[PDB]
RNA sequence: CUCUGAACCUGUGGUAGGUCAGCAUCAGUUUUCGGGGGCGGAAAAAGAAUAAGGGAAGGUGGCGUGUUUAUAGCCUUGUUGUAAUACGUCCACUGGGGACUGAGGACUGCGGCUUCGUGCCAAGGAUGCUGACAUAAUGGU
RNA sequence: CUGCCGAAGUUUCCGGAUAGCAGAAACUCAGAUCAGUUUUAUGAGUAUGUAAAAUGAGAGUUUCUAGUGGGCCAUUUUUGGUAAGCAGAACUGGCGAUGCGGGAUGAACCGAACGUGAGGUUAAGGUGCCGGAAUGUACGCUCAUCAGACGAAAAGGUGUUAGUUCAUGAACUAGCCCUGGGCGCUUAAGCGUACUACCCAUACCUCACCGUCUGGGUUAGCUUUGAGAAGCUCAGACGAGUAGGCAGGCGUGGAGGUUUGUGACGAAGCCUUGGGCGUGAGCCUGGGUCGAACAGCCUCUAGU
């Protein structure tokens, strides 16, 4: 089965947030393979989505996807923004993010 | 100039959830040890001029139109020149009889009604 | 007048607005060649190598 | 506004230069050279206002 | 304004600290 | 790097500290881990300088003595605990004295950043949890550390099974010629 | 990084004062800005004069000529401390004059718990003897046989699959 | 005769409105890599390299002792055609990646192209090309 | 209900007259003055003072007219001290009318002072995990069995690390260790220094919008029509707030006028996880319930 997966694998860690304050508008994305800030200067701009499954079979489909995009680096350690069109919930900490290469300049 | 709206949650007077004898409606704290008076963190809002809305999209439905209230057939006829920045609001004791003049009259002139299917059937 | 201000630094079109001359300008003019004389005596030598 | 951009940017790569060239025969002679002390000065204010 | 300073009878003299 | 469901690591010679912080935080990450030997973890410290630490922590609660309790409540501590995101990362950890058969099958990798040849100065005395866990309460000591040669014998087994296979693959390899006839790119 | 700056200077001329004299000192600072100030205030203290009254009259950094030499520094320093004074020397192998300086600011401030300000240096010089060298530490490094293996090797990717070799 | 986009047949003629999404040309703000080019310094210092001398962490020979290029060479010095590089600084030099914003609403203005142009333009604030949906899309409670 | 302005919190005599702080009115006035500012030099004694230079701001007023007539944190200078702490003056500012980032938590410590937002960048603090951010680089000290991270203290250290002096040693100097927020950390995740990266405040920048203030334009009302001139329009700056002051609005009962107003084809009220409008007071509306009256606008009135 090993002839799909055009997306890179990724962990959603938090929001953006200082000590006390959590900002839901932005979230910290950790691309794996990337491991420094110059190695996620590739992945600005790539559109990133959470999939989940909910009970409801709407749309005849049992899978629903939050899209976004990935904005930019995040410390020193390779983590990336990223800004959703709904904002992740606080539940997503720790789940799996997929990075596609699209929009590609490679 | 599509229609933006700094706030959409309404203002609601502190306490007013832990007590059914205080109501909702926004009132300006006095107290000066009150500490939403103070504006500490995690408190509740207040009304402040900042939050205004625009002057050009101000008082206008998310269709882009104005609600004007209309009672009888006169006041729909008066949104001849304004079809395309006012909606017709039928007032809520117009009668049933009055409705469906008012409906009518309305869709000659262009003019989009806020209320259109109240207090009547179809029948084709 | 004057609804956006634009750059002259980025603006190109600004900065010819502004400067009348940024057309015939001619930043990096060559005055050095391979008879450079450099200009350092033994008693300035000296001096810097000294203690 | 053109003739008078040219004219004073070559002053200013004159006096450049000229500072180059009289360092460098004092360099070269043995003397010491003193440029003229500034005149013109850049503030930042870098503490708030309490 | 700009000055020399001539060094012909006035060698600079190098300076240590105190101990 | 990348993240597996399931990581298993051996703890043997890895710092208390150093590994839990990182078994922490990859915990929150999303990630189940299994440490197996956590009686081989290593503390900076002589013998009685923990001794005296556990000692008082006696005074002090529920004392633990097994040295998977003390991996674990290392790793609690570093834990958002108090909330439903530090329980439920805290319930994807499952520390072990010793390799037990689901895992000693399996591979077991190691943190380099928690080994103590790599960040405890040559030279520094050490305390092993599971001795400083023998005299404290632990009393399974003697028979684990008498199980691991029976783990030992049978893996040192297998890998001359598996090593022995692996010598036909690896004569049938340069014995193939196109491994050489197209081996300009570098495989 | 440090600078190795030597600074001329001579106090404003006058009707009492001609022609004033010339007063150089080779002083470490990481920008000229901090070069000046440390020689106006050694002037200060050493020759009693003004600041007001006087005038940097030269400044020029100064390169190692051999950077790709081995060299031995013995550097005179003053520290001040809690009782104020002391004299102390040291001596660094190294290859420039200003990695040396370095070192002896990183060892006074570690061991000594001093700070940039209190530290003056008042020499500098370059020990070309062997017999010259009093350090035994430095005597080891200039023994014909330096043969020593490779200390402090300590060698994301977390979860590394093997035991590190960590040796030869 | 004109008019009624008047009714219907004839057209199967031509254009087709609200939420989302994508890209491209731009403007504003900003972040992040790269390619060159001047000008400074001891007109960098080094170094390769012409070369005289010296010593030893004494190499090589000679007899661990002392040596002076041997069958290694090291340092110093002037010195071989000049340099190169690094650092500082500047280019109204240049090539990409990402993100947020699109206020205003005929025309004026300042400019650049243009032989002149109801001319064109990145020049007093976004446009163009598409795709998806009414029993859905999108948002609210 | 919103908006705007905004103290004093104390000199002097002595419950007040005051003054002073903050506004209103009546002025005149840039070819003129003013300043919790720095000066030039000499006058007097580096400070102090002087008349006339730099920088910024247009300033001076006269009248009356609300509120206050304390303290705390203390710093600094400073007097007496007295086992020693401590107490006494002035001074300095802050809190007091002030939210926000940090400080584990914190009324007074470090940053920073506030309209609603988007993006960027920082301050103070930080980047092992909790916790956003280098288990970064380089050079050193220490292994503490009561480390360190924040008087029993004199000394003792067959505890040391570096150096200075005299010179085989001796002592001396300075610094680490012992005896006298959590988890954890030990060539550190402690301490010292240097250097790049990174994290984020209501702070800074750019843009949008709200409001206030200030300045400007706008009539032979031009086919740009945008003259409720009480309108329209352009620009820039600013936004804490107690007492107090000043504007504009929302709602209720009744009255005059008006809507050739609404109503048994359902008024008023009430209910409702229906919808919408306004920064807000509030208002409009769908459905349900219900059964006879009721409302918008202009003005008047008050047991509002």
């Amino acid at each position: 089965a090993q002839g799909h997966r055009l997306y890179v694998k990724a962990k959603h860690l938090s929001f953006q947030r200082s000590k006390h304050v959590i900002h839901p508008g932005t979230s910290i994305v950790k691309i794996e393979g990337c491991d420094s800030k110059e190695e996620a200067q590739f992945y600005l701009g790539k559109r990133v989505c959470y999939v989940y499954k909910s009970s409801k079979a709407v749309r005849g489909s049992k899978i629903r996807v939050i899209w976004g995009t990935i904005a930019r680096p995040h410390g020193n350690s390779g983590a990336v923004r990223a800004r959703f069109v709904h904002n992740l919930p606080a539940k997503t900490f720790g789940s799996s993010l997929r990075v596609m290469l699209y929009p590609s300049n490679i | 100039v599509n229609i933006i709206k700094k706030r959409t949650k309404p203002f609601k007077r502190h306490q007013s959830d832990r007590f059914k004898r205080v109501g909702e409606s926004w009132r300006k704290p006095r107290g000066i040890d009150s500490c939403v008076r103070r504006r500490f963190r995690g408190t509740i809002s207040m009304p402040k001029i900042g939050y205004g809305n625009n002057k050009k999209t101000r008082y206008c439905m998310p269709n882009g139109l104005k609600a004007f209230l209309v009672r009888n057939v006169s006041d729909v006829e008066l949104l001849l020149m304004h079809n395309k920045t006012y909606a017709a609001e039928i007032a809520g004791n117009v009668s049933a009889r009055k409705r469906v003049e008012i409906v009518e009259k309305a869709r000659a002139l262009g003019v989009k009604v806020t209320n259109a299917g109240a207090k009547v059937r179809s029948q084709e | 007048a004057h609804v956006q201000k634009k750059n002259p630094l980025k603006n190109k079109a600004v900065l010819s607005r502004l400067n009348p001359y940024a057309k015939a300008y001619k930043a990096n003019v060559k005055i050095n060649s391979e008879k450079t004389p450099k200009a350092a005596g033994e008693k300035f030598l000296s001096v810097l190598h000294e203690n | 506004i053109a003739k008078r951009a040219e004219a004073y940017e070559a002053e200013y790569r004159a006096a450049e230069r000229e500072q180059i060239e009289l360092a460098r025969k004092a360099r070269a002679e043995g003397n010491y050279f003193v440029p003229h002390e500034p005149k013109l000065i850049f503030v930042v204010r870098i503490r708030g206002i309490n | 304004k700009a000055h020399f300073v001539s060094t012909e009878n006035n060698e600079p003299v190098t300076l240590h600290p105190v101990a | 790097s990348e993240f597996q469901k399931v990581v298993v690591i051996d703890a043997k010679g890895h710092l208390l500290g150093r590994l839990a912080s990182v078994v922490a935080k990859q915990l929150l990450g999303g990630q189940k881990v299994v440490v197996v030997r956590c009686e081989e973890l290593n503390i900076s410290g002589h013998f009685f300088r923990n001794k005296l630490k556990y000692l008082a922590y006696l005074r002090k609660a529920f004392h633990f003595r097994a040295p998977s309790r003390i991996f674990q409540k290392a790793v609690r501590g570093m834990l958002p605990h108090k909330t439903a995101r530090g329980q439920a990362a805290l319930e994807h950890l499952q520390a072990v004295e010793g390799i037990p058969p689901p895992f000693d099958k399996q591979k077991r990798v190691v943190v380099p950043a928690a080994l103590r040849v790599l960040r405890l100065k040559p030279g520094r005395k050490y305390c092993t949890v599971g001795r400083l866990s023998s005299e404290v309460g632990w009393k399974y000591n003697d028979i684990v550390a008498k199980l691991e040669e029976r783990r030992k014998v049978k893996s040192a087994a297998f890998y001359q099974a598996k090593l022995a296979k692996q010598k036909k693959i690896a004569s049938a390899k340069e014995a193939s010629p196109v491994n050489q006839k197209l081996s300009q790119f570098g495989y | 990084a440090l600078k190795e700056y030597q600074v001329v200077g001579r106090k404003v001329p006058t009707e009492h004062e001609p022609v004033p004299k010339l007063f150089r000192m080779r002083l470490f600072a990481p920008n000229e800005s901090v070069a000046k100030s440390r020689y106006w205030y050694f002037l200060k203290m050493i020759n009693k004069v003004k600041k007001a009254t006087g005038e940097i009259v030269a400044i020029n950094e100064i390169s190692e000529p051999k950077p790709l030499k081995a060299k031995v520094f013995g550097i005179w320093i003053r520290y001040d401390s809690r009782s104020g004074t002391h004299n102390m020397y040291k001596e660094f192998r190294d290859t420039t004059r200003v990695g040396a300086v370095e070192a002896m600011y990183a060892d006074m401030a570690a061991r000594h718990r001093a700070r940039f300000r209190s530290i003056r240096i008042l020499k500098v010089v370059e020990v070309e003897k062997k017999e010259d060298v009093r350090r035994n530490y430095v005597k080891q490094l200039l023994n014909p046989h330096l043969k020593f293996p490779l200390p402090h090797r300590r060698t994301k990717k977390v979860f590394a699959p093997h035991r590190p070799s960590t040796f030869y």
